DNA sequence: GCTTGACAAAAGTGTTAAATTGTGCTATACT
């Protein structure tokens, strides 16, 4: 677009920060020490955040780009562009 | 602080501005800087000789020869357009701003004066014993 | 200022700065130097009130408000630095000095940014609105003349 | 074991106290997109949408889809004669004749500069 | 002299066995042969010493 | 004072509950990417070890009470756990900061936004751009002054994109892949190319610091044998460039709007006063002074 | 002078130099010698000093000795350090990226009270780094430098400083020791609101002691009476909880609290530094606190003497923190020795726990003992310390004053952006001691600088300078090392003063030197000491400058700091006109061959110089032949003797880098002229002729390295190879069978030096790519390339290589298989653009390179080498450069002073023996006693044959030059002569880059600069700046968005350009839409509204 | 031009064994 009018900030409520999150991260785990793969859950959950490698889910059953934003009922990963892991946002619920 | 000013209208048409000195009981002999103060200004109203001979109408440019002239009839001090006075609703106008340093005329109606003159002040602080 | 009024606070201002660079032999013309202090008595204190007392408000903002056709101030004096932290853009006072200060103040405030400015357009990739991004320029429509097109 | 036991280090480190620059902004993005191959890639997509044309319309039809350069998705021998309603076999037969054609060097020769 | 080629070395950076003048520092004295060639042509000339 | 906060509250619809946190934002990964350099080592951002320990406090804070636990070790751990919150915002804005390897305090989600590294006068207001270059500059006696001496290899790379179309609408290359290596390798070929590209194809020269706007001037690019960049010697003022190492900075202005405002807004010739006090700059000077006197 | 092989140099100093320069590396070795304390230290303190010598390392070793738990039950005994025999040599160590170290061991006994048994175990420590015979080390493979430290020696330190709200005086102290909190005068470790009589009662002496010591001082008595603490173990407790804020106190926590901190040797270390300091000018007791009050107060009374009981009378007098008497310098050792103790102190820590959970008796000093602390501390000094530091060698000089560097950053001294300009000023004890002159230009300005000449250094940190004590006006020969604190208490002769035969004062009046400084006279007989000589104050670097003393400071450090930054050259010529530094620098560097042994040569070659002495034994030394140095010079070496010639200890066998015959040669002497020359010579630059090109005399070599691995990847193996995925056989033509670059092969940028290739995974080829494969054949190769390939801009012949493979037993890290490493070289002649020097602080680059045929000539038909401006020259007050291009020219064409009927009336003023000198003879001018303007101009006329007898420069040093190019005569008579012009690190191919499209950031988009990634420029918010000013906002977007930050818009542009489109219209900057995401992170709802459509989405 | 049957390589599936991973536990007394 390119053309806004206004650019507004006002405090966020945890429903604001719920509504941007696609999913509560709940390990504090980047990656596996062996595959060097996102460990689910954690931090850089492709579940969550998004896939690794462009319409590849975590474990490819869906690898092409054919169906787009469809989710793997197997890992959970939605198969669209890794660049979603630049734009989404997780949470997390304090006790 | 002055970024967002910028040159917005030809004209704000107040008739409001400031009095410039130029020249002070000589000979009984030009202010010593009337180059940065009165020069490159506009003259907000007319500049009447000790009579009703006025000399130099309001709104001219002031070059060289008519600091010259002013002095023939001997006029001591002149009132000139300034932004301080401006009562342009946004930015400031043309007019009252005056004459473009880098092109010798009028300042062109885009022209952002504020870093203009940032600059221009900031530039030779290297050269202020501080 | 509170003795001899605004308009001649200025006068003073550019003859104290005007003086310092010419004990170093530096020219620079009055008018630069008058579009400094012009923004630093943009602004009136607010003794009473829609407003608040001793804050800081722009002078023309406060002219229309306070008419409602049917709340008094000073004139007041304030630094470069503090009067540039009162702009009304809220992510150019950020990106200047104090961001942690601005955003923390802005966003209780839940200001809005009309993005007039020059600088927020630069930070947002649009066109600064001045030069040759003023809309009188930019929208300039071009066509050659009928009797050009005829000679082909 | 000792290649499990390496700890992973700081992009926010500053690298050299000297110049204060910081080891993170001296990555590279290696899934960057690079805009001679991408024009390039759109310039080899033409030329071959060019070969085909002097392929007849069963020939080329069979290209692509063997290969999937319309879809993405390519298709098996028996999947291509399902749709001309032929065996996998014929198909198979198609395929190597299209191929010495496009071998030929009068379609290939224009191709030869896109190996990579 | 157009160019130069000698058995044990195949770069100008290195030393010749007993010899006191590297590679590099020979050739700044070989700069300083003034010959003439009555011939077009490159011709290549002959040097050895034991 | 304290009636502006409260009076702030009222007039927008921002319930004060946000200033207490019931859920905390994870930031996108690949903005606190973990990636591996050359070699195989690895490397992430701090605010990955800054989530780890909000994440282990606040589940363990979980653990502690279901199993039911004394106020004393509950109480320790929603201390442990808003100090953790708070170092991953801001840290260090109470008490000692947060320490990796070395005693080097980590980066929080403020140390982002402040500072000259931050992302406004880093990343921002300014930042490295393409279609660029520079070198130590010498003098030009010989130049007119809307000219510069441009390196003839400097401007094959910053024109590369141009010269290999050039190349390409003649037969000298067939597909752009022949063109790219062509300038690749500097066939001889390209050299007459470059020329036609660059003519009346203006640059913008750049020294910093820049202090006013003439630190920055339009020139009409000149193809000169060496890796220097000719300057007009009455330029020199304007940029208070020195010719003991000086280097300079070139721009390659793109779209006709650019290119237009260099010929015209930024061209040399057309800055000659300076723009504070109306003297002139490009005046003769220092031997053209004696010269002529 | 007194080296045997030195050169035949001729001085105009008209003194006698009684003390030779003293070794200039030995600030280096002392300290490291002191260290390690081998026999050579050991016989020195022996000799003259104490009778216990205890080494660096057994000093800090007594510290821990015994170890024992708060039971004493067991007590573990440290003595008796050994150092094994280096593990491989230098040459070895710096070729195999290992550190040159030797083991250490130690004697640990672990003594058990209860059972009194004793196990006695050799411990073996690590391998500790040693130092080379030039001083440095090598740190993992490269060479590196430990830099000496400036510190405020711990001690008691007053000043006075005046309040404005009283506008009268106050008086403040501090204390600072070795460790442990600080008190200031009460203030103690940032805890104010004290009373500093409330802490006497703290110790708990009474009132009564107060009115008894206090004596005469009136506050001191009218603040106890202010006081409302009423007790000793009550003020204890006003002392506690303001010390121990939350902690509720006890008996016998309040009374060892104060005992603990100071009086206790643990937490507070008594410093042999300072337990000297205060010991002297009064390990922590009440009599050292008392004594502190008692100076304070007299000084605020101001009386300048102080007694108090048993106690020697000294002045209360304020202090100097930048004195050199409280100002001392960590030498390398003593940098070294802290980081152990802090080592062992973590060490201890692991013992003393140890001991608790371990089985008793079942313990040993293997057991108790872990060194992993301890050899971390060497490992993380010596990498990662701000001291230690990546050895600075362009040439012999830079590396030798990074030796001799003394600095004030790095721990334990004030950091660079704090300390303020009192420090970096100059003070007069700097004299002899830290050259003024020497010091950085930039933002470090003071903070830096080089040891003196003659300066030394002291065992406990202090320098000291050498001075010739004078007694009744005669200076005897004793020479006599004084530190800052005695200097001022005597009064200093200056170094020239008129000599009488024997030795007396003859002058009516001496110049002075007082402790203010001042400068006065007297008739010579209340003088002590005078100068050993001139240029005390200079270092090594200034001291090369001919003519120091006619040019300003401000240009002298400009061309002290340029030396440094020259390049060794091809030819390597000396200098003309020089000083006398000159041969003894380029010795005592370490870049050249000395023989240790006389006797005679038996071989010389390329490779090697033998020499057979004459005590029958045989010493050989192998010559570095191109090696790269740190910085990519050209570090060679080249024989300067033949086969039958005979030597004598210590001369000069081949010639370094920079170094000709002895002396150091940083650049080369050419013809100048000083006349303007057509616009082209103008703000500084230069104009050479081309002669300097054919003839190599500017040309320089310079090598890179270049390095790749193939290491285990989790999807395979990396291997070198020579198959690439896809390449012609043509790129591969310079490869051998491995896939590495050929030896004495040419590259060019992008060429392949090492092919390697690694495992790829999951290709899933694009359509467009699979039909290709079909159609062609070429089967989609399983593994990617990634190979090494020479830098942009970059080129040159290989010189050698260097394999390490697993294969091949050798050592490598784990995962890494094979390493190699490729040498670069390439000989770069003179080039416009490259900066050129001389010693005098002028710089200049070279603007132009005429051919030799059109330059201003010398009636001879000489061509001038270089024309250098003449407005540059009045201004900057750097005279020296014309002295010297007259003197230049004396030396280059001889002179006979006249014989006729007796010596003029100039050279009355003993010049000796240099009345003649043949054409090319050397001179040397010492700084401040070189030759003199009378002498000059006698000498300007002079012999006169080209080849015929026709003079070609006259009395006033000018000639009549012919254009080049009209070949008319120049009207006037230009200023001709011979200047020495150094060649300087900053190069054009270095310098120049350029970039269409590369490389981005991965966080953000934006370009990534240097050239190393292939970078583009920063456009920055000056720029920006004035981008706004001139009104183009189209300019300034198209910078922001579509040449770095849009990533979108940045691929059109360039689909745009590539299809002579229009360029299309900007997006958004992803470094924005990053901000609002960082926003947000905070917890920062920032919506993008709509004019109207309220909420917009940035995806 | 196209189809049929024999056939082997390639690709999926299900079934198992080996391995990897998570968790509980250790009782001189030690605060
Ligand atoms: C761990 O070592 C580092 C610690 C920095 O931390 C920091 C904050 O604390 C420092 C200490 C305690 C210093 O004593 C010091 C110094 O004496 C010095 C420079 C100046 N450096 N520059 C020279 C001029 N150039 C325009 C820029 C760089 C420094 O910055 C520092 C310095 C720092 O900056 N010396 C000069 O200025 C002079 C008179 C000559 C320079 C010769 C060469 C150039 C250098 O010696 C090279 C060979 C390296 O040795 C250094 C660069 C080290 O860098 C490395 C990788 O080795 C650096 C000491
Ligand atoms: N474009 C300016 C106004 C243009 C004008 O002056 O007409 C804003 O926005
Ligand atoms: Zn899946
Ligand atoms: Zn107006």
């Amino acid at each position: 677009v390119n053309f806004f009018d206004e650019l507004r900030i006002g405090l966020a409520t945890a429903d604001d920060i719920r509504n941007w999150s696609y999913g509560e991260v709940k390990k504090p785990e980047t990656i596996n020490y062996r595959t060097l793969k996102p460990e689910k859950d954690g931090l850089f959950c492709e579940k969550i955040f998004g896939p690794t490698r462009d319409w590849e889910c975590y474990c490819g059953k869906y690898k092409r780009v054919r169906f787009k934003g469809i989710i793997c009922e197997r890992c959970g990963v939605e198969v669209t562009r890794a660049k979603v892991r630049r734009e989404r946002m997780g949470h997390i619920e304090l006790a | 602080v002055s970024q967002d000013v910028i040159v917005r209208e030809h004209d704000c048409e107040t008739e409001r501005g400031i009095n410039v000195t130029l020249a002070e009981r000589g000979p009984d002999i030009r202010d010593a800087h009337v180059e940065t103060s009165a020069f490159a200004r506009t003259l907000a109203t007319d500049a009447v000789d000790a009579n009703g001979n006025v000399i130099i109408e309001r709104g001219h440019d002031l070059g060289d020869p008519a600091i010259d002239a002013l002095l023939a009839a001997g006029i001591t001090t002149v009132k000139v357009r300034s932004v301080l006075t401006c009562t342009s609703a946004t930015g400031v106008c043309a007019m009252c701003y005056g004459r473009s340093m880098a092109t010798g005329k009028l300042v062109d109606i885009g022209e952002a004066v504020g870093i203009v003159a940032a600059q221009s002040i900031g530039e030779p602080g290297t050269q202020l014993t501080m | 200022l509170r003795v001899q009024g605004p308009r001649e606070v200025q006068i003073h201002l550019v003859k104290e700065v005007q003086e310092v660079y010419r004990a170093q032999g530096v020219s620079i013309h009055d008018k630069h130097i008058e579009v400094i202090v012009r923004q630093m008595l943009r602004r009136v204190t607010i003794i009473d009130s829609e407003f608040l007392p001793g804050s800081l408000t722009e002078r023309a903002e406060f002219e229309a408000e306070n008419r409602r056709v049917v709340a008094a101030g000073r004139p007041v004096l304030m630094g470069i630095t503090k009067a540039s932290l009162a702009t009304d853009s809220w992510l150019s006072a950020a990106s200047f000095q104090e961001t942690t200060r601005v955003l923390t103040d802005a966003a209780i405030n839940c200001r809005s940014d009309k993005l007039n400015g020059l600088k927020e357009n630069v930070i947002i990739g649009k066109l600064i609105p001045a030069g040759t991004g003023i809309s009188r320029y930019r929208n300039i429509q071009v066509q050659p003349t009928e009797e050009a097109r005829a000679a082909a | 074991i000792q290649q499990y036991a390496r700890e992973p280090i700081s992009l926010d480190q500053t690298i050299g106290d000297e110049g204060d620059s910081q080891l993170g902004d001296f990555i590279e993005d290696s899934e960057a997109v690079v805009a001679v191959d991408a024009v390039s890639f759109t310039l080899l997509q033409d030329q071959l949408q060019s070969v085909l044309e002097t392929l007849s319309e069963r020939e080329a039809g069979v290209v692509r889809l063997r290969f999937g350069l319309t879809d993405g998705q390519p298709r098996t021998l028996d999947e291509i004669g399902q749709v001309y309603g032929v065996t996998r076999e014929r198909i198979r037969q198609i395929e190597s004749k299209t191929m010495s054609k496009l071998r030929h060097p009068s379609r290939s020769q224009v191709l030869r500069d896109y190996l990579d | 002299v157009t160019s130069i080629r000698i058995d044990g070395v195949l770069h100008e950076f290195t030393t010749v066995p007993g010899v006191k003048e590297d590679v590099t520092d020979i050739i700044l004295n070989l700069k300083g042969l003034v010959v003439s060639s009555d011939d077009d042509e490159p011709v290549t000339m002959y040097l050895r010493k034991q | 004072k304290r009636l502006k906060v409260v009076a702030a509250f009222q007039q927008s619809g921002n319930s004060p509950m946000g200033m207490v946190l019931d859920a905390v934002p994870v930031i996108p990964p690949e903005l606190r990417p973990m990636v591996q350099l050359d070699g195989g080592r690895f490397a992430t951002s701090d605010l990955n070890d800054l989530y780890r320990r909000v994440i282990n406090r606040n589940n363990r804070l979980k653990r502690l009470i279901d199993l039911g636990a004394p106020e004393i070790i509950v109480n320790n751990e929603k201390r442990m756990l808003q100090e953790s919150v708070d170092a991953l915002f801001d840290n260090g804005r109470r008490g000692r900061p947060v320490t990796g390897p070395g005693n080097r305090p980590l980066k929080s989600l403020s140390d982002l936004l402040k500072g000259k590294q931050g992302r406004f006068r880093q990343n921002l207001l300014g930042k490295r751009v393409d279609y660029s270059g520079r070198s130590v500059i010498v003098v030009g006696p010989q130049l007119k002054l809307h000219q510069c001496g441009l390196p003839k290899l400097m401007a094959l790379e910053l024109f590369k994109p141009f010269v290999m179309k050039r190349l390409v609408d003649l037969n000298h290359a067939q597909n752009i892949k022949s063109a790219k290596r062509m300038v690749e390798r500097q066939r001889p070929q390209v050299w007459d190319v470059l020329e036609e590209v660059i003519a009346e194809h203006p640059v913008l020269l750049n020294r910093a610091p820049t202090l006013h706007r003439l630190g920055i001037q339009a020139f009409e690019p000149q193809l000169v044998e060496g890796k220097a960049i000719q300057l007009h010697p009455l330029v020199c003022e304007a940029f208070n460039a020195d010719f003991d190492g000086d280097q300079m900075a070139v721009h390659l202005p793109l779209s006709a709007e650019a290119q237009a405002e260099a010929r015209i807004l930024m061209l040399s010739s057309n800055n000659i006063l300076s723009p504070a006090s109306g003297k002139p700059l490009a005046m003769p000077r220092l031997d053209m002074v004696t010269g002529l006197y | 002078n007194s080296v045997p092989g030195a050169p035949n140099r001729v001085s105009f100093a008209k003194l006698r130099e009684p003390l030779e320069v003293p070794g200039l590396l030995d600030v280096q070795t002392d300290s490291f010698e002191w260290l390690v304390g081998s026999d050579r230290w050991r016989q020195a303190a022996i000799d003259r000093g104490e009778e216990n010598p205890v080494g660096g390392l057994e000093e800090v070793l007594a510290e821990l000795s015994p170890i024992e738990d708060f039971s004493g039950s067991m007590s573990l005994s440290f003595s008796d350090p050994r150092f094994d025999e280096v593990k491989a040599s230098v040459d070895e160590c710096k070729d195999k990226d290992m550190t040159y170290a030797a083991p250490l061991f130690v004697t640990a006994e672990f003594i058990n009270n209860n059972t009194g048994e004793i196990k006695s175990q050799t411990v073996f420590m690590g391998d500790f780094p040693m130092m080379t015979e030039k001083g440095t080390f090598i740190i993992n493979g490269t060479e590196r430098v430990v830099v000496s430290q400036l510190v405020r020696s711990p001690g008691v330190y007053f000043d006075e400083t005046i309040d404005k709200s009283t506008e009268k005086t106050l008086h403040s102290v501090k204390v600072i020791p070795g460790r442990g909190a600080w008190l200031e005068f009460v203030r103690i470790d940032r805890k104010r609101r004290q009373p500093v009589t409330v802490l006497l009662k703290a110790l708990g002496w009474t009132n009564e002691q107060i009115v008894e010591r206090f004596g005469f001082s009136e506050i001191m008595m009218g603040t106890l009476e202010k006081d409302t603490t009423s007790g000793t173990d009550e003020a204890l407790l006003d002392i506690y909880r303001k010390l121990r804020p939350g902690e509720p106190p006890t008996k016998e926590s309040a009374q060892t609290l104060l005992e603990n901190l100071f009086f206790k040797e643990k937490r507070y270390d008594l410093a042999r530094v300072g337990r000297y300091k205060v010991n002297k000018k009064l390990t922590l007791t009440e009599e050292d606190v008392v004594a502190t009050i008692e100076y304070l107060v007299r000084l605020h009374e101001g009386q300048t003497s102080m007694t108090v009981p048993g106690g020697v009378e000294v002045p209360v007098e304020v202090d100097d923190i930048d004195h050199f008497g409280n100002r001392r310098l960590r030498t390398v050792g003593e940098l070294i020795q802290n980081q152990i103790r802090v080592g062992l102190s973590r060490m201890e820590r692991v013992v003393r726990e140890r001991m608790t959970t371990q089985d008793v008796e079942a313990i040993t000093p293997q057991t108790l003992i872990n060194i992993r602390p301890v050899v971390a501390a060497i490992k993380e000094f010596f990498g990662t310390s701000q001291l230690s530091q990546f050895m600075d060698q362009n040439n012999p000089l830079s590396g030798l004053t990074h030796k001799r560097r003394l600095s004030a950053l790095g721990p334990g001294g004030l950091s660079r952006e704090r300390a303020g300009l009192e420090v970096r000023d100059v003070h007069p004890s700097h004299y002899g001691r830290m050259c003024p002159i020497e010091t950085p230009e930039g933002p470090n300005i003071g903070l830096i600088g080089s040891l003196s000449v003659y300066a030394r250094v002291n065992p406990f940190g202090f320098i000291e300078t050498p001075y010739r004590k004078v007694e009744n006006g005669v200076v005897t020969d004793q020479i006599d090392y004084l530190t800052a604190d005695e200097e001022d208490r005597h009064v200093v002769a200056q170094a020239n003063s008129p000599t009488d035969e024997n030795g007396r004062f003859t002058e009516d009046r001496v110049m002075v030197r007082k402790k203010g400084g001042e400068v006065e006279f007297v008739s010579a007989d209340q003088v002590d000491y005078m100068d050993v000589s001139p240029r005390q104050m200079v270092s090594v670097a200034t001291a090369m400058i001919p003519f120091l003393e006619h040019d300003d400071a401000n240009r002298a450090l400009m061309g002290a700091n340029m030396q440094r930054q020259a390049v060794p050259l091809v030819r390597s010529e000396a200098p003309l006109v020089g000083t006398g530094m000159e041969l003894r620098a380029a010795i005592d560097a370490g870049d050249v061959v000395v023989a240790d042994k006389t006797g005679v040569i038996e071989e010389v070659s390329a490779d090697y110089i033998t020499v057979m002495a004459d005590d029958g034994t045989r010493q050989s030394y192998r010559l570095r032949k191109f090696a790269r140095s740190n910085h990519g010079t050209c570090a060679n070496q080249r024989p300067i003797v033949d086969a039958g010639q005979r030597v004598e200890a210590g001369q000069v066998i081949a010639d370094g880098p920079c170094t000709q015959n002895g002396e150091m040669a940083l650049g080369k002497n050419l013809l100048v002229a000083i006349m303007p020359w057509e616009g082209h010579n103008y703000e500084d630059a230069i104009i050479l002729s081309n002669r300097l090109v054919e003839e190599d005399v500017l040309t320089s070599i310079h090598i890179e390295e270049h390095e790749i691995d193939a290491r285990d990847t989790k999807l395979g193996a990396e291997e070198i190879t020579r198959d690439i995925p896809n390449v012609s056989d043509e790129v591969l033509a310079d490869l051998d069978e491995r896939g590495i670059v050929r030896i004495g092969a040419e590259v060019r940028d992008g060429d392949i030096l090492v092919g390697k290739v690694t495992p790829k995974g999951e290709t899933e080829l694009t359509p467009e790519e699979r039909l290709l494969r079909a159609i062609f054949g070429e089967k989609a190769r399983e593994v990617r390339d990634t190979s090494l390939k020479v830098p942009h801009g970059e080129s040159g012949k290989v010189i050698g290589i260097r394999v390490f493979s697993r294969e091949d037993d050798d050592e490598l890290p784990a995962g890494v298989n094979e390493l190699v490493r490729v040498y670069v070289a390439q000989k770069r002649k003179i080039s416009d653009g490259d900066k050129l020097a001389g010693r005098h602080g002028n710089k200049g680059v070279i603007g132009k390179i005429l051919p030799v045929e059109d330059m201003p000539f010398l009636p001879d038909g000489t061509p001038v080498d270089i024309i250098l401006n003449t407005h540059g020259v009045p201004r900057r007050m750097n005279i020296g450069q014309i002295l010297e291009t007259h003197l230049g020219w004396v030396a280059k064409a001889g002179w006979n002073i006249d014989v006729a009927a007796g010596v003029p009336d100039w050279a009355s003023k003993l010049p000796e023996e240099l009345y003649s000198a043949p054409a090319d003879s050397t001179v040397a001018t010492p700084v401040f006693d070189g030759a003199q303007e009378g002498e000059l101009a006698g000498l300007l006329g002079s012999t006169l044959p080209n080849r015929d007898g026709e003079v070609m420069v006259d009395a006033d040093g000018k000639s009549t030059l012919f254009d080049g190019r009209s070949g008319e005569p120049f009207p006037y008579p230009v200023t001709v002569g011979y200047m020495y012009i150094l060649k300087l690190h900053h190069l054009v191919d270095d310098k120049i880059h350029a970039r269409s499209t590369g490389p981005y950031s991965m966080i953000t988009q934006q370009p990534l600069g240097g050239k190393a990634q292939f970078g583009g420029q920063r456009f920055g918010e000056m720029e920006c700046w004035a981008m706004q000013a001139y009104g183009a906002a189209y300019t300034l977007q198209e910078l922001l968005t579509i040449k770095s930050d849009d990533t979108v818009g940045r691929v059109k542009v360039y689909e745009a350009i590539v299809k002579g489109e229009n360029i299309p219209e900007p997006g958004i900057p992803e470094s924005f839409k990053v901000l609002l995401k960082e926003l947000q992170s905070l917890c920062l709802n920032v919506e993008v509204l709509s004019s109207d459509g309220a909420a917009i989405e940035m995806r």
